[PDB]
């Protein structure tokens, strides 16, 4: 079986062939008007019809069709709201969508289809949803376990869900009493997501929480090395390694794929100096559901 | 209850040994093979892969569309082999009449 929570878990209550039509109740830009790339926190209604759990995710089907008269395929988004939602009624579900925009090798400014359909949603609009999807990023059953959360960009999403249940809420079947460690890597402070919140969490229980930001552009460590999501972990590499060998330490990674290389790099060097080669060790961790990735 | 599977990765060409009641991606993270995965539920195109010599079971479609089951495409994270298989992993599509 699994060390992860799978009691009240469900998947595919809705599929691309017949999605749940929710409605945008809220949609706000949570990045400073001067950040490299806008990210938006948005809230849809579900009427409790989608009992997703911390860690899972929902799919969205943008309106219309692509340059071929065919309905757009489903795009996935990690759920940024805990089970009960940002309203406490288990009636909503929230998303942290980064809006995709780049210029191509022709000088044409392109826009991601779904992420843009999402950031432009006007409260009241219908949004087609699918899921809940995923069981890999679920939370562990052990409420006293350590839990490292490595996140980059909208990759904070599932962890923001995690934390909401770990502190901003009180359940008669769950009481976090271990350590919740978060590492968020972004390029600017105008790009930090939910800092205020992680600020209140760091007080609601400063004994169980520990947050470390990694503003890559406005931060450097030793040799003026840009403070990356993994460069931040470097400064704790010692304490960190002394955890990566206990039955109750569960690591979670999520976000822009690529933030995964560095992490293994600072992990290989650390392990390749004590035990086997990091790689084969990650295999022993994933054995007991202690290293769950979901990069994209 | 243990079929032979071949992975033509843009790296080399694996020669795994995947069983029946076991997803392919899972056996890739076992022998120490590194293949793309995201949701690991079968809802995205992170682990796509055009199949060849053989057949596999991917009933937990979710992202598997119409002519996707015919074109041969496979979601390595959600597919058990029903015969010896030869897939071309890391394969992607983001256009073609789109
Ligand atoms: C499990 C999972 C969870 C996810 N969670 C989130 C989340 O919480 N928040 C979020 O915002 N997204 C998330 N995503 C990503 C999301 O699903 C989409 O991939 C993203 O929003 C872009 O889709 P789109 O429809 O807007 O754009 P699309 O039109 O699909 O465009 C994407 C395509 O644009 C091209 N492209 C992308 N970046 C560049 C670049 N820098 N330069 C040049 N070409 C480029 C590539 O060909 C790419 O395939 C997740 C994905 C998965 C699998
Ligand atoms: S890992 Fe997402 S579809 Fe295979």
């Amino acid at each position: 079986e699994s060390k992860k929570q799978e009691e009240g878990v469900v998947t595919n209550l809705y599929k691309p062939k017949e999605p749940y039509v929710g409605r945008c109740l809220l949609n706000t830009k949570i990045t400073g008007d001067d950040a490299p790339g806008e990210t938006w926190h948005m809230v849809f209604s579900t009427e409790g019809k989608i009992p997703y759990r911390e860690g899972q995710s929902i799919g969205v089907i943008a309106d219309g069709v692509d340059k071929n008269g065919k309905p757009h395929k489903v795009r996935l988004y990690s759920i940024a709201s805990s089970a009960i939602g940002d309203f406490g009624d288990s009636k909503t579900v929230s998303l942290c969508v980064k809006r995709l925009i780049y210029t191509n090798d022709a000088g044409e400014i392109v826009k991601g289809v779904c992420s843009n359909f999402l950031c432009d949603l006007q409260p009241g609009d219908n949004v087609q949803i699918t899921g809940p999807v995923g069981k890999e990023m679920l939370m562990p059953k052990d409420p006293n376990a350590t839990i490292i959360m490595l996140a980059t960009g909208t990759g904070i999403a599932p962890f923001r869900s995690f934390l909401w249940k770990m502190f901003f809420e009180k359940h008669d079947d769950y009481k976090f009493n271990g350590l919740g460690w978060l590492f968020l890597g972004v390029p600017t402070s105008s790009s930090l997501l939910y800092k205020e919140e992680f600020g209140k969490m760091k007080e609601r229980a400063p004994e169980n929480f520990r947050v470390d930001y990694a503003v890559s552009r406005e931060q450097t460590n030793a040799a003026g090395e840009r403070m990356y999501i993994q460069t931040r972990m470097a400064e704790y590499k010692e304490e960190l390694w002394e955890l990566l060998k206990k039955d109750n330490t569960y690591v979670y990674m999520c976000g822009l794929k690529g933030m995964e290389k560095g992490i293994d790099d600072i992990m290989v060097s650390l392990a390749e100096k004590d035990g086997i080669d990091w790689f084969d060790y990650k295999k022993q961790l994933k054995r007991g559901d202690q290293w769950n990735v979901e990069v994209y | 209850a243990t079929y032979n599977v071949k992975l033509i990765t843009p790296e080399g060409e694996v020669e795994l040994q995947v069983p029946d009641d076991v997803y392919i991606l899972d056996q890739a993270e076992e022998d120490g093979i590194d293949l793309p995965y995201s949701c690991r539920a079968g809802s995205c195109s992170s682990c796509a892969g055009k199949v060849v010599s053989g057949s596999v079971d991917q009933s937990d479609q979710s992202y598997l569309d119409d002519g996707q089951i015919a074109d041969g495409w496979v979601l390595t994270c959600h597919a058990y082999p029903t015969s010896d298989v030869v897939i071309e992993t890391h394969k992607e599509e983001e256009l073609t009449g789109a």
